[PDB]
């Protein structure tokens, strides 16, 4: 615990969630002294235009909405309130601000632009609270209280292959998927397989394949790729991609292909993609 | 690419990352308002006579009276 901080220290520098913007443009960045910088990397060079300060805590996550809605970007906190940033001829003011949550807010997601633009973050409190896009500056929130026991670290939402199913993890270990009836979402299902706190959950796009993946992380150190095997049959079989003696912090799927992008352990990043045997192999170690 | 109106598709997105007629091959509204040349909103009102605001159409037409 405290002993494997001070070892190395090199900062250099801390930082939590960075995004690239759609287009592949921008480059969204958010660290714990509470400010959201936005960069530029037009060929390769980083250069700084904003940075967004307003959180009263560190910022978690980060993500870019669909250019299809102008130039949108959402951040979430440690201070219980989630912004999002418009902008208009560089313009980057906040035409919106969230505080429905009574605990921290681990992380955020944008719904596939098809849905319109429908935000989902979930709080530490236990409870994820959903922002909808209507004409204005009006935003209704469809809020879920007591979705994870002991509060909720990751949201994902599903490629769309009509309905919408959420995936997402937290700390009872149980990976929830959701679905939605009338108007409100309903906890299609749980999946229990993590030992420990859930850390993230990525729902893989689906490559037109109607064979839907899912992936998630936790403090055991175990990496999870869960199948369903057909359309519209409620088996989520989960798989073991491998376990590091230490936890791991983030899960990210590569378009193409279908590669795992495996952070955490011991400060380094691996690739993974499931060979022609079915089983999942480490292509390469990053830096 | 096996034929099919996609160019349309793809050339409004490119418009929006970085038009109107690309569009098109209340927006409009906004646009005649930016616009308060001329054979450009022409071309938009043929459009938009294509379209069919009606309204404001028949404001665009005593505008070009």
């Amino acid at each position: 615990v405290s002993v494997i901080n001070t070892v190395d220290t090199s900062h250099e520098d801390m930082i939590h969630d960075a995004q690239m913007d759609y287009y592949g443009i921008r480059l969204a960045t958010c660290s714990s002294d509470r400010s959201v910088k936005i960069f530029d990397v037009k060929n390769g060079g980083q250069i700084l235009i904003a940075d967004l300060r307003g959180h009263d805590g560190p910022v978690w996550q980060v993500a870019w909405a669909h250019p299809m809605y102008g130039n949108i970007l959402a951040s979430c906190s440690y201070d219980r309130k989630v912004i999002i940033w418009k902008e208009e001829n560089g313009t980057w003011e906040k035409t919106y601000e969230y505080t429905g949550h009574d605990s921290s807010v681990n992380s955020v997601c944008w719904a596939p632009h098809d849905f319109g633009l429908v935000l989902a973050c979930g709080s530490s409190d236990g409870a994820i609270s959903i922002l909808t896009f209507t004409g204005d500056g009006p935003w209704e929130v469809k809020k879920i209280s007591n979705a994870h026991t002991i509060g909720c670290n990751a949201v994902s939402w599903a490629p769309s292959v009509y309905i919408k199913r959420f995936v997402s993890g937290g700390c009872d270990n149980l990976v929830k998927i959701w679905r939605e009836e009338d108007g409100q979402w309903k906890e299609d299902q749980k999946l229990e397989a993590h030992s420990d706190w859930v850390r993230d959950v990525a729902w893989a796009p689906s490559i037109g394949l109607p064979t839907s993946t899912i992936a998630s992380c936790s403090q055991d150190g175990r990496v999870y790729i869960w199948t369903s095997d057909d359309a519209a049959t409620n088996c989520w079989t989960p798989k073991l991609l491998h376990k590091f003696n230490d936890v791991v912090w983030h899960v990210s799927w590569s378009i193409t292909a279908n590669i795992l992008a495996v952070s955490g352990g011991d400060n380094k990043v691996t690739l993974w993609k499931e060979s022609v045997d079915g089983q999942w192999a480490c292509i390469s170690d990053v830096n | 690419c096996v034929p099919a109106q996609w160019v349309h598709e793809a050339k409004a997105i490119r418009s929006r990352r970085d038009y109107l007629l690309k569009g098109h091959q209340k927006l409009v509204t906004r646009h005649l308002a930016a616009d308060a040349s001329f054979l450009g909103e022409l071309s938009n009102p043929e459009h938009c006579k294509h379209i069919q605001l009606d309204y404001i159409r028949v404001i665009d037409m005593l505008n070009l009276i």
